[PDB]
């Protein structure tokens, strides 16, 4: 199978920095069947990124997602304090449709 | 390719260097080209500034020449001593150029050289070149017709295919 | 407006069959078919399988490939997924989420599992 | 082509909006027409394929080498003008060629498909029907809407229907 | 350094007339001794590449 | 392939000049042999079509980069000799690729409308007839010239042969 | 695809590793499982024909145009790593298709050889057998080893079992 | 040498239906097929219809679909053109031309359009 | 269909003179299928150019056609007093078979 | 280990048949076939024909189409060359080579005349 | 057919000598279907190169052979006395496979 | 001293004339040489009229 290993496990980052999420295959994958999912305690899923670079519907401009062949990256260019989160990456090219074991993203200041 | 005198005249030299090696009557020159030499067969250059603009809607081809003489003998005996300083000027261009005797092989019997150079003047552009000898002086200056193709060939031309 | 709300939580003995609904509202059905997503307690989340209510056609991963079945509306357009032989491994949350355009051609993945449900806990144990 | 989709079927069903292949009985209950689901998404899934393989752009990044404003020098320009012009001729070239085989294809494809689940039909009815040769089945036992919900469905029992028919030749 | 081979360099005297169908250039390289450079060195540099010696 | 051109069908016939497909009947009457012009032109028409979208040239205009005469400063020539010769290794691999893959699609095309013919004919004759797995249809009813003729123009009337021949099986 | 290796056939036989294509035959004296030799060897040229194509090198030699020891002037350096990489793009591309493109016909034409040997004995069988619908034959005239060798090879005269499987039709 | 011979000038009453010949010399017949076109007095060129003599095929304008008739010869290798229901518009000079290599596979329009018949006046009017 | 739409309606120009005549198309056609024509009061059309730069029989070579995709080109290179008439370009690529409007040539001098 | 011995000498009259043999040793058979080449004395060598010992489909050169036939064991791995109607013509040495991989797909001419027989004399004379 | 036709008909050269052996074909042929052999006076031939640059197994490395096309050519590096042969190529992409008429190498020295 | 490499820039003034360059730097030949380790290179000013820009 496919299998989506993401780096690093965890991040963190104080508010209004730039985060970089990647998200390695070991097969190559078209850019299509790549997406990128926040996923906060307790609720289900919400997809951020579709295609390795479209972001889907009413989500905010600071997501953006890029890379080709065996190279994904999600990109929060400013981070918010509700940006703190899981975030997986998942490819659907080949069944089974395998997802990466994520990232954690966590803010800063006492 | 399309002339145009630009119009250039001296006072305090000559005007009309030859050679064999240019043969037409006897010996001649470059036709668009014009050999500046001093007054009698030794003395000064005085240090001339000459001027032309571009006052067509396309870019205008200008070409000069440095003389390098045989030795720094002749280069006396033409222009006169000291060193020879020709700079062009110009908006896009930006340049100078030295003389250089020397003993060459001989080519067409002859041991001294001459360096083409050569600038593209902009519409309404003006160049303006300084010189105190060793300049071989555009007469004219070109434009370009429209547009072709160059071919190099060993083989006849055939009007019929 | 789209949505998927799947039903109540669930406890199971193990050995036993469980049954999560997901009803559907909002697009049509048959367009697009359901993929089915669990996540254990404290892990990631892992793809379960994928069945289109255009075709029928279903697809499974092999961890549950004869134990897993996956159906579609008698008529009221909502899916569901049967379990059985339910080991103390399968206690996870059960999303749905709504996956890939069906009777149409469409460029790119914007169908694909764009829309989840709330999830559905199922607690396999015998205490 | 292929084994004639626009050959012995004469032309398509405008008024079949349901699918992209299908049915059209007719028996002893009226008029009947409805899609085939699985040939028509086998038929979806190819194009779908091919669309998501072609749509596509680079990752490779290529920057700026000549002058828009103050013109690189003549010897350097004429060869890189020389390269660009060579590239787009290669890939002028390469999206015509794509283009042309894919659509050649694309149509075969759908041909393929709609043989497939012809001839599928022709084995599903054994004996007890004949070909029309317009793509139609002429059934020598009258069938009935369930018996031609069963032929759809790929579940029609041929030898429970074969006895009668064959009597009919 | 394969200018070296040309001017003949103390680390080149064993190279100053050389032959081979392959050449190559090791970073230590150097074509100089005296210290200095050619002008269009890189032209000369594929010339004597594929000069064969 | 397809389905065989080169296989039920041992040869083809030298003495059929009318055309590229035709029929080679025998009855009572003497030996018959015509050609099909519809699925002659049918194929015709398709090769036609390929050779006339790849006979073709540039309307792109390429000039000298470099001197035959007096050559140019050797960096600058070597990279337009190297990139000349990598556009030569494309064009040759494209060329050799284009005409290989055509003329395996010219090949089974040809095939593939020789079966079409064939099957047509197959389904023209319902079960008056039976497949001698050479490409020829043994007929049960000793058809003359006229009813070769109406089978050879797809008039032939399948149903006014059919108990003659069923009845000789 | 073409006409079905993984269509009205379900599965591949895993214990076949005496060939690629093959028949498997039910009697009164036992099962029975043997190879078909030509067609498995006429897909196995085919595809020895594409790799050998396909597997090949140039004779065209490349030299080195920059340095990685002491760096080219920039601007003739960046025409050089633009051009370098506009190559590698045709390259990526070229690849990448010629790589999908044949494994699509490689994939079809052993679709093709299946059909092919499948309809083969459908017409060496004559109106002695019906047609399964699973790729299999059901024989009207209990067929022993010497028979369905007769089939494997073809030579099965079906005129000499006619009688006997018309009459139980 | 290959001439298109067409019949002589005709007038005709709106409603009537119209029938102009092109006789064939030269060349075989079935090896090409013709192409009519018709021209508008003062106007330009506008193509009607063309016919292969060698399948049979025709190709019709939507303008001409279902009055317009096209066959060959009875064995004397000429074409015909039938119009029907003429209305004053199609008041016209109809041309035909030798068109398109049939029983062969050729590279290049030569046979396309390459000689055409003198032309045959069509005047639709009651006057 | 496709449209050939030619340019300019009326030419003037004095004998011996270059005469250029466009036909642009709405639509991308194959060199192959365009053809020119020249057309006199009251007599029927000679073919001058097919393929759009191939002569016909006959014709002299100072009819040349030229240019490919879109556009097309006829062009006189010396006009002669016989070469006063109306030019024609067709396109038999896809049917219906179009032409255009056509170009009148007239010569001068009094 | 393989290796190819082929049968003794011949000496046959003209307009005779020769049978020469090839014994198979190291390999599998039936997983390439043979090639036979022939060589007349001082001249080099010639083509003559390939049969497949999986299929047993033969490919002869047009020289000897109709009076050379190829065969292969009757169960003991051993191919067969016979020639008929020899000409004076026929007189050479006649090689069997092991020749192309069969039953298998593979890459490159490994398997193309890869060993070769000692040879095999064959003088078609009358005195 | 394919001829080839093989360059020079005879080579002598010295031992520790260089050797050339040229083979052109009339028409192209894929480098995988040709192969070189040598030969000597009374014995079969055994196979040296096969897809024109592959040595066969316990060939010495002095033999390489190389060449696309249309021109093949077979190398031997430095001659041993046991050089001393007749040299074919073949042809087996299309049938006939046909062979070159041969080269003879012969040595040196009295 | 920094870890990457350091883009020098100069410039050579050519005066409007021979007059106005010994007013500003004096007489004689004016000489401007560079030295690096890949670089080797040196200036001489030019004196003359040019148009006013
Ligand atoms: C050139 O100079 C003339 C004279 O002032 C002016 O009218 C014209 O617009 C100028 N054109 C350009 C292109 O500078
Ligand atoms: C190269 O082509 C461009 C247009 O793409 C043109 O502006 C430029 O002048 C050309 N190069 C030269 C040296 O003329
Ligand atoms: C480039 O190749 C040509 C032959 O196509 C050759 O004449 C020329 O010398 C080569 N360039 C250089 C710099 O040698
Ligand atoms: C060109 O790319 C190479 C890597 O392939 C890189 O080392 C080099 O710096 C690039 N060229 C320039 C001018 O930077």
């Amino acid at each position: 199978e496919v299998v989506l290993t993401q780096s690093p496990g965890t991040l963190a980052l104080p508010p209004g920095e730039r985060a970089t999420l990647s998200c390695r295959a070991s097969h190559r994958v078209g850019s299509t069947y790549i997406a990128w999912y926040q996923q906060k305690s307790g609720q289900a899923p919400r997809r951020l990124i579709y295609g390795a670079s479209n972001r889907a519907t009413d989500i905010p401009d600071r997501f953006s997602g890029s890379g080709s062949g065996t190279d994904f990256t999600l990109t929060i260019r400013r981070l918010e304090p509700e940006d703190s989160a899981v975030y997986y990456c998942q490819q659907f090219s080949v069944s089974p449709w395998t997802f990466g074991q994520g990232t954690r993203v966590e803010i800063k200041r006492t | 390719i399309d002339k145009e005198a630009m119009g250039f005249t001296y006072s305090g030299i000559r005007t009309n260097g030859a050679t064999s090696a240019c043969r037409r009557s006897g010996s001649s020159f470059y036709a668009e080209m014009k050999w500046l030499l001093s007054n009698t067969d030794n003395a000064a250059f005085p240090q001339m500034t000459k001027s032309y603009k571009n006052t067509r809607k396309s870019p205008a081809l200008i070409v000069w020449g440095i003389h390098h003489s045989v030795s720094t003998a002749e280069q006396t005996k033409l222009y006169g001593s000291g060193n020879k300083l020709v700079t062009v000027g110009s908006s896009n261009y930006q340049q100078s150029f030295v003389p250089s005797p020397g003993a060459r092989p001989q080519v067409n019997g002859l041991s001294g050289r001459i360096d083409f150079h050569w600038l593209m003047l902009n519409p309404n552009d003006t160049v303006t070149f300084s010189f105190n000898g060793a300049f071989i002086a555009p007469d004219r200056a070109s434009f370009l017709r429209g547009k072709s193709m160059g071919i190099q060939s060993g083989v006849q031309v055939d009007a019929n295919c | 407006q789209v949505q998927l709300v799947q039903s109540g939580a669930e406890v199971k003995k193990p050995g036993a069959s469980v049954k999560v609904s997901c009803k559907t509202s909002g697009y049509s059905f048959s367009t697009y078919g359901v993929s089915w997503v669990r996540q254990a307690p404290g892990q990631g989340p892992e793809w379960v399988g994928w069945i289109s209510a255009y075709t029928g056609i279903t697809d499974y991963a092999q961890k549950f490939q004869g134990r897993v079945t996956l159906t579609t509306d008698a008529t009221t357009a909502t899916a569901f997924l049967d379990l059985r032989s339910l080991r103390p491994d399968d206690t996870a949350t059960y999303f749905c989420a709504r996956d890939k355009v069906q009777g149409r051609v469409e460029v790119g993945s914007g169908g694909r599992h764009d829309y989840w449900g709330q999830g559905t806990l199922v607690i396999v144990s015998s205490a | 082509l292929f084994g004639a989709i626009a050959g012995f079927i004469e032309n398509g069903w405008e008024g079949l909006i349901d699918g992209w292949y299908g049915f059209r009985h007719q028996n002893a209950q009226g008029e009947g027409t409805a899609a085939d689901y699985k040939s028509t998404q086998s038929a979806i899934d190819q194009i779908t394929g091919k669309l998501n393989r072609l749509i596509e752009k680079t990752n490779q990044q290529f920057e700026l080498i000549d002058n828009e404003f103050n013109e690189v020098e003549k010897q350097i320009g004429n060869v890189i003008n020389w390269t660009r012009d060579s590239i787009t001729e290669v890939w002028s070239y390469n999206a015509e060629l794509l283009v042309a085989m894919e659509n050649q294809h694309t149509i075969d494809l759908a041909d393929s498909e709609m043989d497939k689940l012809y001839e599928r039909v022709k084995r599903q009815l054994r004996e007890n029907a004949e070909e029309d040769g317009t793509g139609c089945f002429e059934i020598f036992h009258k069938c009935d809407d369930d018996c031609m919900a069963s032929i759809r469905n790929n579940t029609y029992d041929h030898s429970k229907y074969r006895e009668e028919a064959m009597q009919n030749r | 350094g394969l200018l070296g081979t040309i001017t003949g360099p103390p680390q080149c005297d064993q190279f100053l007339e050389f032959s081979a169908d392959l050449i190559i250039e090791r970073r230590e390289g150097s074509d100089v001794c005296y210290p200095g450079k050619f002008v269009n060195e890189e032209a000369l540099r594929q010339i004597l590449r594929e000069s064969g010696g």
